[PDB]
C-alpha cells in the first residue's frame, strides 16, 4: 500500500522527459541521411474498401 | 548548424535518461501501517 514521495515523483518525471528529448534529438539528427522516396503509390483501390 | 548541438544533446539526455530511470525502484516511498488492539 506504498505511495510515491516527492523525490521519487520528481525523478520519475525528469527521467522520462529525457527519453523524449533524446528521441527528438535523434529525429533531428536523421535529417541528413534520410533516403527520400519518389512519393508515388498513394491510393487504395476498390477491392480493399470492400 | 543545429548538428553539433543535437549530437551532444542525444548523448547527455540519452545517458541521463538511463541513469535517472535505473534508480527509480530504489527511491523511497511512504507506507501505511495498521494495528489492531484489544481489549476495546
Amino acid at each position: 500500500i506504498t505511495s510515491p514521495t516527492l523525490l521519487k515523483t520528481a525523478v520519475m518525471v525528469l527521467g522520462l522527459a529525457c527519453v523524449i528529448g533524446s528521441i527528438v534529438a535523434l529525429a533531428l539528427l536523421d535529417r541528413g541521411w534520410r533516403r527520400r522516396p519518389p512519393r508515388t503509390r498513394g491510393r487504395a483501390g476498390l477491392w480493399t474498401w470492400i | 548548424e543545429p548538428s553539433r548541438i543535437a549530437r551532444l544533446i542525444a548523448v547527455v539526455a540519452g545517458i541521463a535518461g538511463v541513469l535517472l530511470c535505473g534508480l527509480v525502484p530504489l527511491l523511497p516511498v511512504e507506507e501505511t501501517t495498521a494495528t489492531v488492539l484489544w481489549p476495546q
